[PDB]
C-alpha cells in the first residue's frame, strides 16, 4: 500500500512513503517476537512474572 | 476579362465562406482545449493525491 504522493504536473513525478507504527510495533527485532519485543507493548508482561 | 473578373467575385464568396468554416471548427477546438486543460487538472488530481 505505497504511500504514494503524485505531486509534479509531469508523469512519475511521485514521493514513496512509508507507514508502520501501532501499538502492537515496539521492538521491532524483525517482526513481533513474541511475549517479548511487541507484546510487553500490549499485555504488559510486569503482572507478577516480574516480582 | 469579365468571366474572370465574375469568377473572382465568387472566389472572394467561396473563400470567406473557407473562412467561416474555419472560424466554426477554430472555436469548437478552442474550447476543446479549454476542457482538456480541465482534464488535465483532473488528471493531476486523478494522481489519487498519491493515494
Amino acid at each position: 500500500k505505497n504511500l504514494v504522493f503524485q505531486i509534479g504536473a509531469n508523469a512519475t513525478q511521485q514521493i514513496s512513503v512509508n507507514i508502520e507504527d501501532m501499538g502492537a510495533d515496539a521492538l521491532g527485532i524483525k517482526e513481533a517476537d513474541g511475549s517479548i519485543a511487541a507484546l510487553h507493548s500490549v499485555n504488559d508482561l510486569d503482572v507478577t512474572k516480574f516480582a | 476579362m469579365r468571366g474572370q473578373i465574375r469568377g473572382l467575385e465568387m472566389a472572394s464568396k467561396n473563400s470567406q465562406d473557407g473562412i467561416s468554416l474555419i472560424q466554426t471548427a477554430e472555436g469548437a477546438l478552442t474550447e476543446t482545449h479549454a476542457i482538456l486543460q480541465r482534464v488535465r487538472e483532473l488528471v493531476v488530481q486523478a494522481g489519487n493525491t498519491g493515494t
